[PDB]
C-alpha cells in the first residue's frame, strides 16, 4: 500500500 | 540555530543544491533554518520542506523495517534490538523535529486553505511515521493525534478545494493508507480511495492539460491501493 | 572513540546490520570503532570496512561532481561554491579518516600479502578520492601519493599472487583508472589493463567453478574500461 | 571509466 511518494519536488 | 547566520534565500538556494545532489539530510536542515527566519512558506518551499524530510525519515523507516524484521525473526545478542532502538529513537526525532516547526509557528500562521491543508497532511503523515513504530502506552494517542490531524485537513479541503486539487487528492491517498495499515479499518481505506477517485474523476473535465496530468497521477496511485485492496 | 565502549564483535554485528539497513555512515563508523580495538583485521572484516566507506565516499563524490559541474556553468552568489566546498571538505574529512586508519596502524601489522595488497589498494584509492577535488600546492604530492601505494601494492601482488586473484585484479582495474583518470597517462592505462586482462585469461584454466567467476566478474571491468578507452 | 564499485560486501 503506497503513500505519497513525495520524494522529488 | 546553527543555520541563524544564514540569510533565508540562501538556506533556500543551498536546499535545492542538495536536492540535486541527493543530500536530503542537508536538504532538511537547510529548510529547517529558512523556517526557523519566521516568515511563512510560499507553494515552493513547502515542496522544499516536505520533500527533504520525506526523503530523511524514508530512509530512516526503510532501515527500521529491515531491522525490525531481522529482530522478529531472531525470536522466533542484544545487538539487533539495540541498533533498531538506535535506528529507532532518530527516526522519533527527526519526527518530532517536523512536528515541531509545524507547530512553531507553521501551523498558527497558515490561513490560506492551501499551506493549512499541507501542513495538517504534513502532520498527520509524522505521527502516521511515529505510530509505525510505536508499541505503548502513548501509541492509541500518537495514533488519535494522526487521525485528527487528516480529519480537520480533510474537512478544509473537502470545503475549500476542488476534488481535482493535487493536495486534496494526496491527503487522501494518505488519509486511507492510515486507514489501511495504522488504524486498521480496510474498509474506511477502500471507501475513501473510491470516493475520492470518483469525485476527482467526474472533474477532470474542467482542467487544463496539464492539470488533468497532475491529478490523474495521484488519481493511478488511489486505484493502484485499490487494486492491492481487493 | 566514540566507540569504545563496545564489544569488537558487537561492532562487526552491528556493521553487518547496518550494511543489510543500507546504513553506510553507521556502517563506517562501526567498523572505524572495531579498527581502533587494536586487533588485525580478518578478510571479511577488511571487506567490511573497504565497503562502509568506499559507500560514505562514493555519495560524498558523487554529490561533490553534481554541485562543481552546477559551479563551472554558473562560471561561463557565493551559495553554490559555498556549499560545494563545505561537501568537498566533507569529503576529505572522510578520506583523512580512512587514511588514518591505514596508517594507525593497519598497513604496519599487514604481513601477510592479502591483507596488505588490501591495504595499500586502499590508500591509493583514498588518495585518488582526494586527488578528483585537489588544486594547488599538494595536488601533485597527493597524486604522488596514490601513484606510491599503487605500485608498492602492485610490486607485491606480481610476487606475491596469481594472476586471477580478485584482489590483485581490482588492484590492476583501480590503478588504471589511475592513470586514465588522475594521472593523464590514458596509454599506461590501456596498457596495464590489456596486461592485467590477458595474463588472467591464461590463468582462469586453473581455477574452480567459484573462482573462475569471482575472477572473470573482474576481467569483465577491464573489459569494460578498455571498450571505453580504444 | 570504472573502478571497482565495491560497495556490496
Ligand atoms: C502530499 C502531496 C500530494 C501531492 C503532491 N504533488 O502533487 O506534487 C505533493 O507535492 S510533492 C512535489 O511533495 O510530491 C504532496
Ligand atoms: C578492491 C577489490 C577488488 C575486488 C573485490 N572483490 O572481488 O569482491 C573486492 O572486494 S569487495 C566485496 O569490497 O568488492 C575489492
Ligand atoms: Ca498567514
Ligand atoms: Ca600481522
Ligand atoms: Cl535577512
Ligand atoms: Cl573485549
Amino acid at each position: 500500500a503506497g503513500s505519497i511518494p513525495g520524494r522529488r519536488s | 540555530g546553527a543555520m541563524g547566520s544564514m540569510e533565508r534565500a540562501s538556506l533556500i538556494q543551498k536546499a535545492k543544491l542538495a536536492e540535486q545532489a541527493e543530500r536530503y539530510e542537508d536538504m532538511a536542515a537547510f529548510m529547517k533554518g529558512a523556517v526557523e527566519k519566521g516568515e511563512e512558506l510560499s507553494c515552493e518551499e513547502r515542496n522544499l520542506l516536505s520533500v527533504a524530510y520525506k526523503n530523511v525519515v524514508g530512509g530512516q523507516r526503510a532501515a527500521w523495517r529491515v531491522l525490525s524484521s531481522i529482530e522478529q525473526k531472531s525470536n522466533e545478542g542484544p545487538e539487533v534490538r539495540e541498533y533498531r532502538e538506535k535506528v529507532e529513537t532518530e527516526l522519533q526525532g527527526v519526527c518530532d523535529t517536523v512536528l515541531g516547526l509545524l507547530d512553531s509557528h507553521l501551523i498558527k500562521e497558515a490561513g490560506d486553505a492551501e499551506s493549512r491543508v499541507f501542513y495538517l497532511k504534513m502532520k498527520g503523515d509524522y505521527y502516521r511515521y511515529l505510530a509505525e513504530v510505536a508499541t505503548g502506552d502513548d501509541k492509541k494517542r500518537i495514533i488519535d493525534s494522526a487521525r485528527s490531524a487528516y480529519q480537520e485537513a480533510m474537512d478544509i479541503s473537502k470545503k475549500e478545494m476542488p476534488p481535482t486539487n493535487p493536495i486534496r487528492l494526496g491527503l487522501a491517498l494518505n488519509f486511507s493508507v492510515f486507514h489501511y495499515e495504522i488504524a486498521n479499518s480496510p474498509e474506511e481505506a477502500i471507501s475513501l480511495a473510491k470516493t475520492t477517485f470518483d469525485e476527482a474523476m467526474a472533474d477532470l473535465h474542467t482542467l487544463s492539460e496539464d492539470s488533468y496530468k497532475d491529478s490523474t497521477l495521484i488519481m493511478q496511485l488511489l486505484r493502484d491501493n485499490l487494486t492491492l485492496w481487493t
